[PDB]
RNA sequence: CCAGGAUGCCUAGUGGCAGCCCCACAAUAUCCAGGAAGCCCUCUCUGCGGCUUUUCAGAUUAGGUAGUCGAAAAACCUUUACCUGCUAC
RNA sequence: GGGCACCACCAGGAGUGGAGCCUGCGGCUUAAUUUGACUCAACACGGGGAAACUCACCAGGUCCAGACACAAUAAGGAUUGACAGAUUGAGAGCUCUUUCUUGAUUUUGUGGGUGGUGGUGCAUGGCCGUUCUUAGUUGGUGGAGUGAUUUGUCUGCUUAAUUGCGAUAACGAACGAGACCUUAACCUACUAAAUAGGGUUGCUGGCACUUGCCGGUUGACUCUUCUUAGAGGGACUAUCGGUUUCAAGCCGAUGGAAGUUUGAGGCAAUAACAGGUCUGUGAUGCCCUUAGACGUUCUGGGCCGCACGCGCGCUACACUGACGGAGCCAGCGAGUACAACCUUGGCCGAGAGGUCUGGGUAAUCUUGUGAAACUCCGUCGUGCUGGGGAUAGAGCAUUGUAAUUAUUGCUCUUCAACGAGGAAUUCCUAGUAAGCGCAAGUCAUCAGCUUGCGUUGAUUACGUCCCUGCCCUUUGUACACACCGC
């Protein structure tokens, strides 16, 4: 403890990244999406967003406990000062990482790839994205590599409306023949974004005017 | 790549020349025992000296004697 | 690579602070247009790249064909050209 | 035919190409001088400034890190260890001399993995570069075609832009551009501060000596202009003039901090390339290899060698200079407690550098980083000169285990080539070009490199298609692996 503030921050960031990586590695079966780290005094809250929350939990404190222990071992903490929580994801289809994971799982299982992609897209649409896109790259039959693009709706490529709006998700998939590279972009609808702006920066919606009756005598109305 | 050189002489780890119920120690009477060579001064009894031409050592302390016996 | 010998107007100059004190501009020809190193070349003091080869291979690459490169004995002073590679809910 | 661009040219600047030297890359050389990549889009690139490590190469040695399955020894030892000198580069038990330890780990096989800076980027992922930061791309109707398709997406004029205006079997749309974001500029208007700066005043130093001038002190009190950085505004080509079917716009004055898309970037479409990377990768297919390894690991080298080619670069050919003094001003940064970071201040040393001491985990201390180029007065005056500093010899320092194949610094000495560089060709349009230094990056030590930063600060356009490239259109096509074609 006690370092340059910036340095400390950097270290923290690194730690977070590591944690995320670990989660990606380990909670594949569980369908992990992302971590949320809140460093208060004494306790530190590690929130986990996964699909199979129950699975993550185990059977009333087991897997989670183990994970916590591992974390402690890694980063020299004591028992009590780390607190893990496994929470549900508010709308899975709006998330990108989760979708990617699902796709990977499907691939592993052995499903028609294009069909799977289509299904995923449909799911995303249902969830309520303005538009989404999936790229599946590699040897989808034959030795020569091909990219396969599957998209619906709008897809903002340029500008700052990308970090704010598009959730991205890359994930390699190892198979007997070789590797398949899955990429997924989900353009969330502006209205359901909350953080940042609630609308695109170029769109200018003009309100409808209100009618009035001219003249009708000079008149008065006193009190 | 470049071809391997081939001088010829290979050296393997020695198999050790294992031997048990070794001819150290003895008994004459039956009741009592008669120790051969000597035990270690540094460590406790049970370990036995290595005997050479005015040169000794022991294995539990890898090899650490000097004085004769 | 070379240099001026003299028939000559040269001309004791004109400009810019001429003043001697520097700058720049003004003196046809030249007769020779001539000399030194190098000079088409052929044998020597007898050179290192040919001659075949047989051994292989480096490879040349997506695959392959034909040539080429590298280490071992005998007279003579290119790694490129060209063929053949893939489809619906 | 029509566009566009200082990666095109004009009008100019600075140049490079010559010189020496650095450094890349060839070629040769070499045990080995590891490899990747060659038009732009290879060549100061691999963040690649290699002393070992790195490291892949060579000469040599060491080690198992041979997971797991199944049998041969199964303690009358499986195999583990092992001081002493010869051994060994060698206080490598590397072993052959040895005769002590070690206890079922192993180990001897057979299935089976594992590792590999081994291979193949023309087997792949991801990322990146390039077509292209150019202006391009798409689909829904509707029309033209039996059809592939086409129109929309275009004569013209505009614009940096398929940017718009217009003309129109097309109408309204999306992507790309724009908007967006970040930063660079303005705020005597807000919110703020002894970690930012000032004002009055206390004590206090010196002056002229009247009241006044410069100071030094975190002594008090108060302020926010500069500071920062929060919230906002502010520029929209604004007002006016022309010009243009009185459109899109463009051109000039006025005001305004700002009138080049306000400047600069960040991102940046469709389709791709057999472009690069399997030497960032526990990203990886397959092949190879796989216990005297192409695994690892030690030790010594090597990437740095030199008849010689090109490529970034630096230093100079001086008088707009050189050398001395003196004046003396920036902005980006960065910086340690489990390490050894930046390191003021004091003493020693001609220096380099040593030492003691601090201050700093940082608007606080280094640091006003009083950086250079600059400015002033003097010394040499246009001579391969005091220009120029190379190669050289020696010593003094430092970093590290190790400095010879000078690591770097400093001290003296040596004084080479080069009097502005041919054919060629690069970069550039404003706080730019060029100069100048700083800065972090790599870093134990090394800057001629790099990403940034500020300082000094111009010349000439503000156009055009002459070249070069690229884009479209119309044309022609025996091409479609598409001119490296057939
Ligand atoms: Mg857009
Ligand atoms: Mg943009
Ligand atoms: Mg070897
Ligand atoms: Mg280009
Ligand atoms: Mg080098
Ligand atoms: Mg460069
Ligand atoms: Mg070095
Ligand atoms: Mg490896
Ligand atoms: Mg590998
Ligand atoms: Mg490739
Ligand atoms: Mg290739
Ligand atoms: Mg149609
Ligand atoms: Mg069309
Ligand atoms: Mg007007
Ligand atoms: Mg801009
Ligand atoms: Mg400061
Ligand atoms: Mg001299
Ligand atoms: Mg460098
Ligand atoms: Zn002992």
């Amino acid at each position: 403890a006690i370092i340059s503030k910036k340095r400390k921050l950097v270290a923290d960031g690194v730690f977070y990244a590591e944690l995320n990586e670990f989660f990606t590695r380990e909670l594949a079966e569980e369908g992990y999406s992302g971590v949320e780290v809140r460093v208060t005094p004494t306790k530190t809250e590690i929130i986990i967003r996964a699909t199979k929350v129950q699975d993550v939990v185990g059977e009333n404190g087991r897997r989670i406990n183990e994970l916590t222990l591992l974390i402690e071992k890694r980063f020299k903490y004591k028992r009590g000062t780390i607190a893990l929580y496994a929470e549900r994801v508010h709308d899975r289809g709006l998330s990108a990482v989760a979708q990617a994971e699902s796709m990977k799982f499907k691939l592993l299982n052995g499903l028609a790839i294009r069909r799977a992609a289509y299904g995923v897209v449909r799911y995303v649409m249902e969830s309520g994205a303005k538009g989404c896109e999936v790229v599946i790259s590699g040897k989808l039959r034959a030795a020569r590599a091909k990219s396969m693009k599957f998209a619906d709706g709008f897809l903002i490529h340029s500008g700052q409306p990308v970090n704010d709006f598009i959730e991205t998700a890359t994930r390699h998939v190892l198979l007997r023949q070789g590797v398949l590279g899955i990429k997924v972009k989900i353009m969330k609808d502006p209205s359901r974004n909350t953080s940042g702006p609630k609308a695109l920066p170029d769109a200018v919606t003009i309100i409808e005017p209100k009618e009035e009756e001219p003249v009708l005598e000079p008149s008065v109305k006193d009190y | 790549k470049k071809v391997y050189t081939t001088p010829k002489k290979i050296r393997h780890k020695h198999k050790k020349v294992k031997l048990a119920v070794l001819n150290y120690y003895k008994v004459d009477d039956e009741g009592k025992v008669a120790k051969l060579r000597k035990e270690c001064p540094n460590c406790g009894p049970g370990i036995f000296l290595a005997n050479h031409g005015d040169r000794f050592y022991c294995g539990k302390c890898h090899s650490t004697f000097a004085t004769q016996k």
